[PDB]
């Protein structure tokens, strides 16, 4: 559906990495967390 | 760390899945 | 190349974006199974 | 601002998730030498 | 550990910013 | 672990470099 469709395509897809991101960060703190 | 494995399979397919939907879209532009 | 190429340009660096992905969350997993 | 307004702002997004990827990357990196 | 903290934080809120903007952008197109 | 260290710079790479082609075609838009 155009250009306009895949930007809402990749703007969906950045959003759901961003999770992702959250996600890594979250088992990133807790880790640290517990070796130091 | 239980929710942490269902929510990284959650948003890794829901990921995968924007990404190929992308990929045709862009074939077609 | 124009706003068709500039699309092209960011799904790939989305793409490539999701291997780094990836690749981190596999680190943060065999971490977390050495630790716990 | 239209398309390329947006083409700019997800651009301006990638690239600061690729920061926040490096930052994960760098704490993956710093736990696996403690760790192994 | 204590600037990592200060530069995820910096672009959590940078990225956070910029999808919300991105959001608006999109539901005017 | 040698294998992770070979993708993570494989991928940066990879990405910086379509980072910057994208910067450089936002300039020209």
């Amino acid at each position: 559906s155009g250009i306009v469709q895949q930007q809402n395509n990749l703007l969906r897809a950045i959003e759901a990495q961003q999770h992702l991101l959250q996600l890594t960060v979250w088992g990133i703190k807790q880790l640290q967390a517990r070796i130091l | 760390w239980e929710e942490w494995d269902k929510k990284i399979e959650e948003y890794t397919k829901k990921i995968e899945e924007l990404i190929k939907k992308s990929e045709e879209q862009q074939k077609k532009n």
